[PDB]
RNA sequence: UCGCCCCUGAA
RNA sequence: CUUGAGUCUCGUAGAGGGGGGUAGAAUUCCAGGUGUAGCGGUGAAAUGCGUAGAGAUCUGGAGGAAUACCGGUGGCGAAGGCGGCCCCCUGGACGAAGACUGACGCUCAGGUGCGAAAGCGUGGGGAGCAAACAGGAUUAGAUACCCUGGUAGUCCACGCCGUAAACGAUGUCGACUUGGAGGUUGUGCCCUUGAGGCGUGGCUUCCGGAGCUAACGCGUUAAGUCGACCGCCUGGGGAGUACGGCCGCAAGGUUAAAACUCAAAUGAAUUGACGGGGGCCCGCACAAGCGGUGGAGCAUGUGGUUUAAUUCGAUGCAACGCGAAGAACCUUACCUGGUCUUGACAUCCACGGAAGUUUUCAGAGAUGAGAAUGUGCCUUCGGGAACCGUGAGACAGGUGCUGCAUGGCUGUCGUCAGCUCGUGUUGUGAAAUGUUGGGUUAAGUCCCGCAACGAGCGCAACCCUUAUCCUUUGUUGCCAGCGGUCCGGCCGGGAACUCAAAGGAGACUGCCAGUGAUAAACUGGAGGAAGGUGGGGAUGACGUCAAGUCAUCAUGGCCCUUACGACCAGGGCUACACACGUGCUACAAUGGCGCAUACAAAGAGAAGCGACCUCGCGAGAGCAAGCGGACCUCAUAAAGUGCGUCGUAGUCCGGAUUGGAGUCUGCAACUCGACUCCAUGAAGUCGGAAUCGCUAGUAAUCGUGGAUCAGAAUGCCACGGUGAAUACGU
């Protein structure tokens, strides 16, 4: 994709951070992996999974890859414009728009991912097994998938032209 | 040209000859490349459907012909021709080597015209 | 597991036969890696043979040994399809080795003074098959010709036979013997 | 054990010896002991300059105080007053008189011992452990070296586990016989235990230091081999 | 084809 | 009203269901014939069966059960399920024109019917197989798998029970949504001029798109996208059990809990690991060979045991001739006793004395107390500096304890061809790709291909050394051409030659042919001293084993403080009734002993080796040259060889044990030194079960030297001599 870490407006942030393992021929190795997001407070948000032998380069590489998995989002107000109740992976995702005068209200991944993405008055919820790692798939289920007033308005405008043409 | 002058023995110079010439055989064709491409015609989708993925994870436009197992993706201007170049090679001679090869004959004249407006 | 050809030994011609075959008969009669002490007995026993028998210098060994060597040696390997250990028809080179070895073994079953006199008299009785070193032959060759199930490993081999054209009886094995 | 440390001929005819001297039949023992003793006191009483490595050269009528540093400007100080004091230590222990000699000038991003003691002193101020080497390797690779491979023993945080902190960057083959393989060690002696340090800098890659720059002798290319004459 | 079991724990 | 549903008509195909007939093959029984000593079974066996005639083989007769092939993801049924052939009765499905009915439909708790196999009751039938059962076998045991028999049962009729991983682990019905290929069965069309070419329905596999799924995958016959109705689940174990009800003749089935107890149980997938899973490839891994050990004695270590101590640590291989490269005292940590306490060893502070030198006594010395003598370096002449003793503390010392606090070092798989990483892509992720595949090599080696592209470590690489030939330098080394001769490289001469050892030449699949994708490579060939990682070293990765080592050394914590520290004399380490590990020496004539005789290499050396000459049986001692050296000495190499003998005996083999007499090295050799001399003369006549090494200058065997060392090698380490067998083949 394209950069989401941009001078004078960058909004670096992290999500997960942990270690994972592979069982090698000898002993067992540890790969320092982590999820990140850089925002701008205006959308443009992504995610990356680094692999490293150290925690700093785990976040380095994950923010490289964050820019390579940027998704665009555009909105008005401090809240998302459309509810998306879609589910990606086995973590169940829900997402309402909500009037200003309320917080993010979420302790999971979607506390921080729903901050960087220019939203902070959104109300969201999740069901199913607790697992922050795929709460992050609310990139798919709300930011990537959306509707906007001028999208729906051009449905109503497309139809009129066809009747005239015949 | 210095592999027989920095290596002065058979146990070195002719060891280097073997290993080098059978790299340049096919890597030859990718060292004639210039800068980063802005266009990428394809003629296949058996092993050139790599293009329609990666150069649309980056958005460098892929110009793809009609396919028998796939749909073009990117900024596509379809042209007669199908996937598999083992059964459409002779066809490409006067199809896509006559619209995309001449896709440059036409472009050069238009490019000259555009430069003239800028100059004035 | 074994890569490329085996070694070959180039050895000297004898100073009384010119042979490398009967140089290999000094080699068998070496002990403690001394060819010096070996060569003694060899010639001492050559003479003993010449007196006690007719023969010739290339028949005092040669002919006598061609009555001690079997043409089949039975080796070992657990597989056989009956837990059998298979006959192996030996190459003419390995024929030599067997008989040569056994004649020296036979002189350690004797106590008839020296070592020359031992193997000499033994070789004199070994050309008419009335020795005790020719009776070693009569167990290797007796076995082999009275019992066979060949080099096939019967269960494994049978599957291979069946696939090729349809058989259960002996033929070359197309499939694995693994 | 896990690493057997191959360096026994990498400093042979592949790179120079670090204590070149000669001794005769009953002098072997003496010359050995005397040299090593001096070096202990020497290296300890100097710490105001960044020691590349002490070396000595003993003509066996003098010994040469040939300390090398990356900062000779602190070694000299004012006048000769500094170096004088140090020279005396040598003269005392070793049975010969002694003479002051050169200390190297060049960037401190060279020599394994230069990079060793620097980060070791850092650990003894109880700052950096993992991170120690990393800074010193971005340095070392920036200018100088042709690959570095550091080893450091993990003991950090008051944790009581035996660990190995192993970081390389650039190429270090350990078996190249046509390259200047550097190798020195340091050790911290913190309250977290003992932290061994090993710095292996692959300074050369195709050029030796004693496989290059030497003079052999013979083939003199003369068809006559001179003989005494006269007849009697 | 030649049966054939049994094995306290955190690096 | 007809699109849903249903009927009518005409055909179509099929192991649909039920009933009754019928054929042959095979096994078995019975009968007869032929023929004789085995049969049968198994990995081997045994039980069993045979001369009273089996097995096999042939002929006749009889019976029971099942129908080889056919035969296929082929077909049919609601499901369960259903196979030789024929008849009868009978059900379902589908298609084709039309024709008709006119939502009559869909689903369904209850209810009702159908139920593989086993089981149960009743009556028939009984060949084979087979629970049970009985021998045999395998196994430590084997109430089993395995073998030989064999009963209920399986089979038929009728009734009953109603379960099954009753499966597509997928409720049924209706509706939709890319396609491709095959199978099967109707029917329309096309010079049907092609068994078929093009359609269109029904059913059935495989593939796969979108989508869905956590993934595997499902994928128009859905796990996709919808609706309708019903059934079920709501953590696991407890338990499909208890309790009650229901059903059954019963066996049991059916409905169906709770107490209690646990923080998981569980599904899918990832990488490695393992498999008596498979495929592939190597190594003395095996086969084929050669040589040992375990037997015996001695040497050496260890365990056990004992002792005041037998100082400590190591624990298959990778501990146990290891740390320890020689333990008389010391060493030495251990014991017993003597003895000291800021100290034997350090710094600093204070005092005196410079340290010392030669001697005395007591004592086992450690020491303790003296007797004389010394006044260097500087000085202000006191004092200090080195240094010594004593005092005092802060301290010092500790091979004291933790290798589960650690460093450093090392072993280990393994000289293994593997091991990773960056970047991109793929996957929600763990991760994957690469690194896999097709060839090939010793090699992640090289080539080709393939979402991989690059790179690092390891292999290889470059380094040494050796196999040749050349170059220098020729003394203490060489001696041809040249002379002496003393005939000896001993002297001159000659540097040619060997030799030394520094530097080069050389080998790279380089070249030739074939083979191999024309690729790498492989097989022969040539040239050469040598071909195909030439041979041997160094080279031993990143790691794993909380492997070892606080006792080489270092060090976090801990402990001892007129001591656990320190020093000394004696003793213990070499006890000992034994066991184990690693070696060495024999058991002999290819040898022993006696004579004479052949040639070595590489190291060592003024606490040293020591020629010569003298003496000693000897070990060795005296006398003494030489040597820090291609000088001289250790050094006489030994097996070997030519002769003398002995004759297969426990001996002319073998050498243990002990005594006496001597030697040497040391202050002194008593436990606890080695060598020699003479005597005594051992066990053993060549070693089970078992187990180990080795593919060539190796094995084997024979000596020699070195370190450690005042003085102790059957050990370790190194050097040469002579010098194989065997390898089809994995």
């Amino acid at each position: 994709a394209h950069i989401e870490k941009q001078a004078g407006e960058l909004q670096e942030k992290l999500i997960a951070v942990n270690r994972v393992s592979k069982t090698v021929k000898g002993g067992r190795i540890f790969s320092f992996t982590a999820l990140t997001v850089v925002g701008d407070g205006n959308g443009r948000v992504g995610f990356g999974y680094g692999k490293a032998r150290e925690v700093p380069a785990a976040i380095q590489k994950a923010m490289e890859k964050a820019r390579r998995n940027m998704i665009n989002v555009a909105l008005n107000n401090g809240t998302l414009q459309h509810p998306v109740k879609g589910v990606h992976t086995g973590s169940r995702v829900f997402m309402q728009p909500a009037s200003e005068g309320t917080g993010i209200i979420a302790g999971g991944a979607m506390r921080a991912v729903l901050e960087v993405a220019g939203v902070h008055n959104v109300l969201a919820k999740a069901y199913g097994s607790t697992n922050p790692i795929n709460v992050v798939r609310a990139t798919i289920d709300g930011l990537e998938n959306m509707n906007s007033p001028e999208m729906v308005a051009a449905k109503r405008g497309k139809s009129v032209e066809e009747i005239l043409g015949k | 040209q210095d592999g027989t002058f920095d290596k002065l023995t058979k146990k070195e110079a002719l060891m280097r000859t073997r290993e080098l010439e059978k790299l340049e055989n096919s890597l030859g064709g990718i060292k004639d490349m210039g800068g980063l491409p802005d266009a990428l015609f394809v003629i296949d989708a058996d092993h050139e459907h790599i293009a329609i993925k990666e150069a649309n994870n980056l958005g460098i436009p892929v110009f793809a012909i009609v396919d028998t197992n796939s749909d073009p993706d990117g900024v596509d201007f379809v042209i007669p021709g199908n996937d598999d170049a083992i059964r459409a090679v002779t066809l490409y001679l006067g199809a896509v080597a006559a619209t995309v090869r001449e896709g440059r004959s036409q472009d050069l004249a238009s490019q000259a015209e555009e430069s003239f407006v800028e100059a004035e | 597991p074994r890569r490329r050809v085996i070694g070959q030994r180039k050895i000297l011609p004898d100073p009384k036969f010119g042979s490398e075959l009967l140089a290999k008969f000094v080699n068998i009669l070496m002990v403690d890696g001394k060819k010096s002490t070996a060569e003694s007995i060899v010639y001492s026993a050559l003479e003993t043979l010449a007196q006690r028998s007719g023969k010739s210098e290339l028949e005092a060994f040669e002919v006598a040994l061609e009555n001690v060597r079997p043409t089949v040696e039975v080796k070992s390997r657990r597989v056989g399809g009956s837990t059998y250990q298979v006959p192996v028809e030996v190459r003419p080179v390995r024929r030599n080795a067997l008989a040569m070895r056994w004649i020296v073994e036979a002189a350690r079953k004797r106590g008839d003074k020296s070592m020359a006199l031992r193997l000499a008299n033994e070789l004199s009785d070994a050309a008419e098959n009335k020795g005790t070193a020719v009776k070693k032959r009569e167990d290797v060759h007796r076995m082999a010709e009275a019992n066979k199930a060949f080099a096939h490993y019967r269960w494994l081999s049978l599957r291979s036979f069946s696939h090729q054209a349809g058989a259960s009886s002996k033929q070359p094995a197309l499939g694995y013997l693994n | 054990g896990q690493k057997v440390h191959p360096n026994g001929i990498r400093l042979g005819i592949v790179k120079p010896w670090n204590s070149t001297w000669f001794a005769n039949t009953k002098e072997f023992a003496d010359n050995l002991d005397s040299d090593f003793k001096v070096r202990q006191y020497l290296t300890k009483e100097l710490a105001k300059a960044s020691v590349s490595r002490i070396v000595i050269e003993r003509p066996a009528k003098s010994i040469r105080v040939t300390i090398h540093t990356a900062r000779p400007g602190i070694v000299i100080g004012k006048k000769g007053e500094d170096v004088e004091k140090l020279r005396k230590v040598v003269a005392d222990i070793a049975g010969v008189p002694a003479q002051i000699n050169i200390a190297e000038v060049r960037k401190p991003e060279l020599d394994a011992k230069l990079v060793a003691d620097s980060i070791t002193s850092q650990l003894e101020r109880r700052v950096m452990f993992r991170r120690a080497m990393k800074r010193a390797v971005q340095n070392a690779m920036r200018l100088g070296a042709k690959g570095i491979k550091v080893e450091v023993s993990g003991r950090l945080g008051g944790a009581e586990i035996a660990r190995t902190e192993w970081y390389r960057e650039g190429r270090v083959p350990l078996h190249t016989l046509r390259a200047d393989i550097d190798y020195n060690t340091s050790e911290a002696h913190t309250t977290y235990g003992v932290i061994g340090v090993k710095v292996w800098i692959f300074k050369g890659e195709i050029l030796g230091g004693m496989a290059a720059v030497e003079q052999p002798e013979k083939p003199a290319a003369q068809p006559k081999k001179q003989q005494r004459k006269g007849r009697k």
